Formats: structure tokens, sequence, C-alpha cells
RNA sequence: CCGGGCACUCUAACGGGACUGCCCGCGAAAGCGGGAGGAAGGAGGGGACGACGUCUGGUCAGCAUGGCCCUUACGGCCUGGGCGACACACGUGCUACAAUGCCCACUACAAAGCGAUGCCACCCGGCAACGGGGAGCUAAUCGCAAAAAGGUGGGCCCAGUUCGGAUUGGGGUCUGCAACCCGACCCCAUGAAGCCGGAAUCGCUAGUAAUCGCGGAUCAGCCAUGCCGCGGUGAAUACG
């Protein structure tokens, strides 16, 4: 976006717990635009929430999304022509946008059958603080802030 | 690459199809290419007339040919002899036995065509190029025409080098659809190559 | 008595009729839950109702075709919207807010030549 | 009880054929009801613009065609004098049908 | 069990398991369980004793198989090599036989990609 | 996996031609350009020039290449 | 997938009708 | 579009798969619509001067 | 489905409707930001449309055409071959490498088109391609027709396999005078590489990308995975 500021997209709130958060994460679960399919996922992996956990699915989720959330990530930038890893914020779209994206990564990763384990049990384990994710935010809390002499590039 | 036919850009507002008929998919094709040959011969034959346009409307095996010529002196002959011929050989091509209609144009110097056909007489006689398009955008615009423009392509002058002289005056809006722009095209055939010349003809808004 | 909307979503109709009864609704002779049921967002298709929290006070009569069943959903939501609105225009400013009076202008955009899916341009490799 | 299918080219010339048969088989028939659409027959026609290869233009064009459905009930026989021979029109096709 | 020939599909359903004969795929699989009256649903495991000797006796002489039927493809391509035939020429050269290209893939047929100078 | 239809096909050029030399014996090359007629029996100790677009290459036929083309014997194109 | 002759989508794809695709 | 191809015209093409379709007009070989039986420069080049009833240009 | 009627849906002609009109703030103004009302606003979304000219850009092989050249052959007819040749290289695509999957059964919604030496309901034979019979349809009224992903149930249980269908053997159908070179399709058998791809590189900002099927032009048939259109489900992201 060069002209505008290219405002964020309003999601619709969820047709269960009316969260706008599950249905981005929907959305990151969706593939090929299968809909009905992610849902499907999602919602089984709540059911396995439950029975395995007396908590409801909606904290477990939304305190695992917060445990994901990194606070300092590292953008590269060209100086004097060489190409510097220089550590900065993140605004809080981003940190939402990657943890998302990494909750679910994550959870294909994972050994389990069928998808909705997977994402239950990622989901399980973020929120314990453990898992993928949190070793995925760790490791960009890592670079950055392992490059601590390049804050003063931070633009 | 670039610049659309502007009769067909506009067939549908302030132009009309010269042929105006209906035909089923079964029998489009062959009344079309009846259609082409009596424009053909037609071109043929009239052409010291000066004829712009030629409609062809079609009910049942009947086809009412409107011939618009600036002069129809030529194309009515001593007594109206040369009708008779033309529908003589009409009636041989197509036995459909169908009658003709000739339409006068007042002021020929406002059809693009017959612009056209001009100036290409005038390059085909070796007379100078660019006086030939001044002066043929100056007939058409000291008469109405609120818009005119006459193009002529490479060869100007029988030159080695392909050209284009443009020398046009008033208002031609291509791009809007109620322009009304009469077109007309013609070809100069010389010793040295071939001309083409275009004329626009720009008139009323609405 | 009996309170009508249209709606429309994505070229697709859903005739909506309101009439007051248990609150049961029927979409071309089946259940709402034998057409929907395997659809997640089923339920969007009842929000006009919530909006106003009624939910017991109309039986509805739909007739749907056109489009595929989401689009139909969302024609169904459109419909139930504008025949509450129907019944009681001051439900309009109770409806405005949660936008369920506003058609959905999103088409599917017609393909276009040089391209593979109106918008999708050929790869090249330029060597 | 009498078929009348109107089919042309121009949607103004068929709706105005269609209004004037309407128009002369009131006064000498029983109320006519009126013409029906009969949606519109598209047949469009993609051709490279260029005369060589030039693939990404194709400048496509159509041919519709459009049919009217008048279908006048109770075919009086004073309906036919001011019929059957008084027609502007020229490219419009009628198809009749008992 | 040992069923038309010395292999022995095990721990699996009977059509998939007779998959793993030479002659025969899903469709012969099928019919021969339709026929024997075997549901195919059953492990190989869980066959009775009379269920294999019935498998084995229709199976075993009521198509050609492993050892026959590779003896007889072969023999097929020796017959079009011998004759002389275009399929025959075409099977010398290690090329399609079906009418594909070569100036491209059909690969397949060609083994590995015998890079050279250009 | 190759068929063409109940009641072959054979070219009824060489179809007398090949009966006509069995009616008196077994005369010597027949020269024919239509490559595309199916083998019969009836042709079988004959040899049939078949035009391969260039020459015609004097193919002999046996027992075991009856039901073939002669173009199939007669191959079309040079490689190395 | 989509290749396969003796498939119901091999039929779609390659719009045939047979043996995995009756016509009811 | 050769003159000696012009024969395609031909009560006796020999045989009926022979027997292909050329435009009228310039006397082309491919992509020879059979509605018009026109080929497609032709086509274009009718449709612009008018003389193609009904045609119109197309826009959705 | 009949009686029955043009309310609704649809169909196709016309017309209304949005102009920063109104409100608040800013501003000299144009206008900008927000809001109300509204189906929709700040170009509502998409086409058609692409200036003086540039690339001595492309095509005399669509056609026209100056010049040059051939005219018992550089013209013309025919048979056959070739344009489909394969040690290799690249571009564009299709199908995949699987469990958000595959398969079987049942079942539910679309738009745009095509159809008389045509589309072919339906009945019978055939595992089938298809054949025989034969209804309707000059076609909003009959046919192509089944839409597919989807839903429900069941099987597969992570293995080059119920992934993937290349290759090849055999047996057939149809078009066509004729399928050897060199067609598509059906059936049995075969079961390849392929476990998400190096350097490098492409498309797309919303109903878009992705994915799913449907039709059409040319065409007897077809190497169409192409091209032009159609609808179904439907994202992510834009600090700058
Ligand atoms: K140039
Ligand atoms: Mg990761
Ligand atoms: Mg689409
Ligand atoms: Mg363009
Ligand atoms: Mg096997
Ligand atoms: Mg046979
Ligand atoms: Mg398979
Ligand atoms: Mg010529
Ligand atoms: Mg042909
Ligand atoms: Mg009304
Ligand atoms: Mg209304
Ligand atoms: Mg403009
Ligand atoms: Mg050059
Ligand atoms: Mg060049
Ligand atoms: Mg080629
Ligand atoms: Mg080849
Ligand atoms: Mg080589
Ligand atoms: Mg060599
Ligand atoms: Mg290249
Ligand atoms: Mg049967
Ligand atoms: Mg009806
Ligand atoms: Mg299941
Ligand atoms: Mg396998
Ligand atoms: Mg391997
Ligand atoms: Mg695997
Ligand atoms: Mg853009
Ligand atoms: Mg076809
Ligand atoms: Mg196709
Ligand atoms: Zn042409």
């Amino acid at each position: 976006a060069r002209r505008r500021r290219a405002e964020v997209r309003q999601l619709q709130p969820d047709l269960v717990y009316g969260d706008v958060l599950v249905t981005a994460f929907i959305n990151k679960i969706m593939r090929d635009g299968k809909k009905n399919l992610a849902a499907r996922i999602f919602y089984d992996a709540c059911k396995i929430i439950q029975e395995k956990t007396g908590q409801e699915p909606l904290k477990v989720f939304k305190q695992a999304v917060e445990n994901v959330k990194p606070r300092m990530e590292v953008r590269s930038r060209r100086v004097g022509g060489a190409n510097y890893q220089v550590p900065m914020e993140v605004s809080p779209r981003r940190q939402q946008s990657l943890a998302l994206r990494w909750l679910v990564q994550a959870a294909n990763q994972r050994p389990e059958r069928r998808a909705a384990v997977r994402i239950a049990h990622e989901l399980m384990d973020a929120a314990e603080g453990k898992g993928g994710a949190v070793k995925k935010k760790e490791d960009v809390e890592r670079m950055a802030e392992a490059n601590r002499a390049y804050a003063h590039y931070r633009w | 690459g670039n610049k659309i036919h502007p009769i067909g850009f506009r067939l549908g507002i302030t132009r009309d199809w010269e042929s105006r008929w209906y035909a089923g998919k079964k029998q489009y094709r062959h009344l079309l290419l009846e259609d082409q040959r009596i424009r053909g011969l037609l071109e043929k034959e009239l052409y010291s007339a000066g004829l712009a346009r030629v409609d062809i409307e079609r009910a049942a095996d009947n086809v009412a040919v409107t011939v618009h010529v600036a002069k129809p002196g030529v194309v009515i002959g001593r007594g109206g002899e040369r009708i008779r011929v033309l529908r003589e050989e009409l009636a041989k091509l197509t036995g459909k036995n169908v009658a003709l209609n000739v339409q006068e144009v007042q002021n020929p110097n406002l059809s693009a065509p017959l612009v056209a056909q001009r100036v290409a007489e005038q390059i085909e006689r070796r007379f100078a190029v660019r006086r030939a398009i001044k002066q043929a955008v100056q007939r058409v615009m000291e008469s109405g025409a609120k818009g005119a423009k006459v193009i002529v392509s490479g060869r100007i002058g029988g030159a080695e080098q392909a050209r284009t002289e443009w020398a046009a005056q008033g208002r031609v809006p291509l791009h809007t659809l109620r322009a009304n722009i009469d077109y007309g095209f013609a070809l100069a055939r010389t010793t040295y190559g071939v001309l083409g010349v275009k004329a626009y003809i720009f008139l009323g808004e609405v | 008595e009996q309170y009508y909307g249209t709606g429309r979503r994505k070229e697709a109709v859903a005739r909506v009729f309101l009439r007051p009864g248990n609150g049961k609704v029927t979409v071309n002779g089946q259940d709402f839950n034998e057409y929907f049921q395997g659809l997640v967002r089923a339920v969007a298709a009842l929000e006009p109702l919530r909006a106003v929290d009624a939910l017991g006070h109309f039986d509805a009569y739909i007739t749907v075709r056109g489009g595929g069943k989401s689009g139909q959903i969302d024609a169904i939501k459109l419909g139930i919207a504008r025949a509450l609105v129907q019944y009681n225009p001051d439900y309009r400013a109770k409806l405005k807010p949660l936008g369920f009076l506003t058609r959905d202008a999103r088409v599917v955009e017609r393909k276009k030549y040089g391209k593979h899916k109106a918008r999708r341009a050929p790869q090249y490799s330029k060597r | 009880k009498i078929r009348i299918k109107l089919r042309g080219f121009d949607h103004k010339t068929l709706d105005a054929s269609a209004q004037k048969i309407v128009e002369a088989a009131r006064r000498s028939g029983a109320q006519v009801s009126g013409p029906i659409p009969l949606p519109t027959r598209v047949r469009r026609f993609t051709v490279i613009r260029g005369p060589f290869k030039h693939k990404d233009s194709r400048e496509h064009f159509e041919l519709r065609t459009h049919n009217r459905l008048v279908d006048i009930i109770n075919p009086n026989r004073k309906t036919i004098e001011q019929l059957m021979t008084l027609d502007l029109p020229t490219g419009v096709e009628i198809e009749i049908k008992t | 069990a040992r069923i038309a020939g010395v292999e022995i599909p095990r721990n699996k359903r009977v059509d998939v398991a007779l998959t793993y004969i030479y002659g025969i795929g899903k469709a012969r699989a099928k019919e021969a369980l339709e026929k024997t009256g075997i549901n195919p649903a059953t492990r190989v495991k869980d066959l009775t004793e009379a269920e294999v000797v019935r498998l084995r006796e229709y199976v075993e002489n009521t198509w050609k198989l492993e050892g026959e039927l590779r003896a007889e493809v072969a023999a097929n391509i020796k017959r079009l090599m011998d004759i002389g035939c275009y399929r025959g020429l075409r099977h010398r050269r290690g090329l399609p036989v079906r009418g594909q290209r070569t100036r491209t893939n059909a690969r397949t047929r060609k083994g590995p990609r015998k890079t050279v100078a250009g | 996996p190759r068929s063409l239809k109940k009641g072959v096909f054979v070219d009824d050029h060489l179809l007398e031609k090949v009966l006509e030399l069995n009616a008196k014996g077994e005369k010597r090359l027949i020269k024919t350009w239509s490559r595309r007629s199916t083998i019969v029996p009836e042709m079988v100790g004959h040899t049939i020039a078949v035009y391969n677009g260039k020459q015609h290459v004097p193919v002999y036929i046996t027992e075991n290449m009856v039901g073939h083309k002669l173009g199939e014997f007669a191959p079309t194109r040079t490689y190395r | 997938g989509k290749g396969d002759r003796r498939t119901r989508r091999g039929k779609i794809w390659r719009g045939t009708y047979g043996k995995y695709r009756p016509r009811k | 579009a050769r003159k000696a191809l012009i024969e395609k015209a031909k009560r006796t093409p020999k045989f009926k798969v022979r027997a292909y379709t050329r435009c009228v007009r310039c006397g082309r070989a491919r992509s020879v619509y059979r509605f018009f039986g026109l080929c497609r420069i032709c086509l274009r080049e009718l449709a612009h001067k008018g003389q193609l009833p009904g045609v119109r240009k197309a826009s959705w």
C-alpha cells in the first residue's frame, strides 16, 4: 500500500463463541476455500479440548494465542552495502497474524493422525507453554535481542 | 495498434447496420454472401456516380436495395435504362427478383466515403498530398461539419519512406459514443504503391 | 398474519414468509436442519431474529433457489430481515447497525481474455 | 388461441411491432394478454484482433435474438381486418400457429 | 495363505491382498471373491482353510498368472520384434510404442536423462 | 490394445492382384502404394514391394505376419 | 487422481462414461 | 489463399471427409466460422463495417 | 399435476435512484475526514474504450499491393510419406507426490450456452465404450443433464499404499474410403518416476488468490491438459 494506509478487514464473528479471533483461526485453517471443513476441524478440536481439560476451549485458545504472540522480531536492512538483522518491536496485528499462522503450521507438524487432534494438541501445549509455536516465538525473540547491537537501525 | 473502427464502435447508438434483416442459422451465411455479392457488383459499376452507402433490407425473397449516391443522374441513365440494366444484373445474380431504390446525398462533402474517394482520386492524379488534405478538410468544415479529419498513409508524394500527413481541424471526439462521426475509407492505386485515405466527419452531439 | 421478505445474495433468492407460530422453519418442504446441518454457517440465517431476540414468535416458510447453499443462507438472512422490518418499522433502528438489511453486492467477477481466471495473469519466465 | 412468436435482432423494432399488433387487435378483438419477454438467445464470437499472433486481445462480439409472445386470445373474425397486412418493421420474422 | 503361486499376502483385506497377485487387479479380485462367496472385508489371517482352498481352486486355473503371464508378454514382444514390425522396432530401440512424441518427455521409456553438449 | 471394426478392411487394389497371382502361380515382387490395407492369409508366401514414401521395400510375408498392415513392415523415417 | 481411467474423477475429468461411472 | 485451393468448392470432392470449409471472401482455410462462412479477419472487418445485421460489440 | 390466478421469483423493454444533496469538523476555494439517511456512496463493482508518437516492432503466409523473379516449371493433378523424426535444452500447462486425503454408496443447491442428415428422454442387449428400438423437441414448455467440491454413512490407517496412473501386453467400440506411420474412447492385466522440489523465478489486494465442476467456438472424429466464457465454496496480507 503506497497511496492509502490499507485499513484492516473486519471479520464476521464466530457462529459458536462470537469471537472474530476464532474466525481468523478458522480462515488460517481453511484450505482451497473449504470453510465447512476448517470449521469441522476446529470445532471437533474444541470437543477434544473438553473431556481432556475441564476448562472451556475458548479460554485455552485465547491463552495459547497470547502465549504465542512475539514481543520483538528482527527484520533485514541494507546499510552501507551490507545486510543486517535489525531487531524491532511488533505491532499487535502482526503479533496476532504470526501467532495464528505459527499455531496452524506447528499443529500440522504434529504426528497426530487427523487434523482435529493436531489442532487440539497444539492448542493445549501452547496454552501450557510448549509446542512448536512457542519454540518459534522463542527463536524469533532470540534472533531479535540477540542482535541488540543493531537497535539503532530501528527506523 | 489502436483506434478501432468508429462505425463498428457506434453500431449500437448513432449508427445503424447497412444490412438489416433477420435470418436463421441455416440461412444467415447465404443471405450474407448474397449481400456481399450485391455490394461487390454495385461498387464496381457505380463508382463513377459516387455511391456512399448501399443499404440492404430483406423480408421474404424481396430485397429493398437503397443506394445513396451524390449524383443520381448517372445511376438513372438516359430515360431510366441504366437502372433497368442494373436490376437485370441484380435478378441474374440473385434469383430473388427484387426492386431497387436511389437516394440523393445532399452536400456530398459531408459523407466521409465520398470525401475519401475525392482525396484518393486527387492522390492518383499526382496532386500535392498536403494541399489535397488541407483543401478537403476545408471544404468539409466550410459547410456544417462541426469536426473534420483526413489522414493519408505512407509513400506520400511517391517518397521512398512511408509517412502520415495529419492536417485536421475542428472536433473529432472518437471516444465519445454519441459523437455521430461519419467514417470513410478509400484507396489510391499508384505506380509506386498503395495509399490509404481515411476520413472522419463529426456532426451532431446527441 | 403474514410478513414477506425477499433477500438476495450472490445470485440466489429466498422467499421468506413469517407467520406467528412455534418457531420452527420449513425450507422447500424440508426442515431447516435437513437442508442445513452440514453447513456450519446455517445458524447465521436466523441472526435477524436473534437481533430482536424473538426466536419463538415466528414460524418461517422459505422457498430458496439460486447459487449455492451458502449464498442461500445469506439470502435467507436478508429475507428474514426484510420481513421482520415489514412487521415493525421500529426494528430498522435495531437492524441497521448490524447491517442485516444491507444487500451484499459481491458477485463473481467476469472472466477476461488474456488471463486465466479474470485476473490470474499467465506465468512468464523471460528466460 | 393463436400462437404468435416474433423474433428479431432489434428490441425496439420488435416492441413497436408488438404494440402495433396489440392496438390493432384491441379495437377488433378481445382483451389481449400482451407480450411475453421470451428470454434472449445470445451467441458470441471471439476473434483475435490482429491478423498475426497477438493472442491476448480477442475483441469478442455478440449477436442477440429477441422473441415476443403476443398470443391473442379469442381469435375473433373481426380482428384480422386490421391485421395480416399492416406492418412498418422489416428486420422482424413472425411465426403463426394454431 | 499361499494362493496362485509362491506369493503369500497377509494381514489385510482379502481383495487388497489378492491385488498383490501379478495377474490380478482390483476387478479380478472382486470377481474372484464374488464368485467364491468370500467376504472381502475379512483379513487374510481370518480366512478358513476351506476358503483358501476355494479361492486357490478358482484363481489357480481361471486366468493366466505370474509365470505364464510374464512368459506370454515376453513372447508377444519377442514376436513383434521377430516379425520386423514397427512396434518391434520401437521395443528394439527402447522408445514409446503407442504413438507418443519423443522430442520431449516420454522419458519413462528412455530411462534416465543422458544430457549431452549443445 | 488395437482394433478397427467388424468387417476388416482390405484395399481391393492388391486384393484382386494377389488372388490373380494365386490363380496361376507365385509371380514375383508386386508393387503397392496401399500400405493401409490389412494382411490376409491368402497373401502368405508372396513378396510385396511396399512404398515407404521414397522407394519400394521388398516385404516378404510369412505366416506370423497375418493381421498387421503393410506399413508396419515398411518404415518411413530414417534415424541414425 | 483425475488421471486414472478407472475412477469416478477420471471419467469426469476426461468427460466420458463407463464401468467406473455409469448413467444410473 | 492460393487460387488453386479455391477448388475447395467442389460437388465431387471424391470423399466427405476431404470436404473442408474456407472463407468465401478472402479464401482463408483456418479460423473459418461456420455461422458466417467467413474467416475471423473478414468477420471482424465486415462486423466493423456494419454489414452483419444484429452483430454488436460485446461488453459485460 | 389439474382447476386457477399475475402477489412473489424469473424473464426483457422503459424508468426511477447518488449529486459531497444533508449534518459536524477543517479549508481561501477545490476538496478532505467522519456521520446520518439509503440497497449503494465519496470512481459502488466490472467491461467496452487506450492521445501526438515511439519500437525502420509484426504480418506481402488472411487479403490488398509497387518492384523483382518462375512459366512445358518456383504453375497444376494424384498416390504415399512428412509437418508426430530424438543424444539433448528451454517456455507454457496438466496430473500428482496424499488422512484438511483416497474410495464406495446414498443424497442437496448454479449460471452461461448448444441442439433437425441435430440434441437424443426412455426401453432392451452389453461389465462397459456402444448398438438396436424409439418418445419429444422449428425448442423459458423437449434434450444435452450428471453439476463437482458439499452433506450423510461405510471402507482404507500412514505403507510408495485402496497415494500416484506413466509404460506396456491383450481384448474391443466409434468416427471415417481408410486409424501402420499417426485418432479418441471402453474392458482385463501391467504398475513407473514421484515423500512438496537447487540456484533462480511467477501470479494475485476481495469475491481477488486458491480450489471445484459446467459450456462453447473450430470439428466426421480427435491427441483440448489449449483457448474463450460460466457459476459453486471462498482466504491471507499491505508497517511502510
Ligand atoms: K516501421
Ligand atoms: Mg514453524
Ligand atoms: Mg471462479
Ligand atoms: Mg487491451
Ligand atoms: Mg497384481
Ligand atoms: Mg469386429
Ligand atoms: Mg488411483
Ligand atoms: Mg493469392
Ligand atoms: Mg476436415
Ligand atoms: Mg405485476
Ligand atoms: Mg416487484
Ligand atoms: Mg473514456
Ligand atoms: Mg525489420
Ligand atoms: Mg522480421
Ligand atoms: Mg505444428
Ligand atoms: Mg511420434
Ligand atoms: Mg538425435
Ligand atoms: Mg550423433
Ligand atoms: Mg525456447
Ligand atoms: Mg442393463
Ligand atoms: Mg414451463
Ligand atoms: Mg467417513
Ligand atoms: Mg498403488
Ligand atoms: Mg523411488
Ligand atoms: Mg507417505
Ligand atoms: Mg490492482
Ligand atoms: Mg467437439
Ligand atoms: Mg473441455
Ligand atoms: Zn476471410
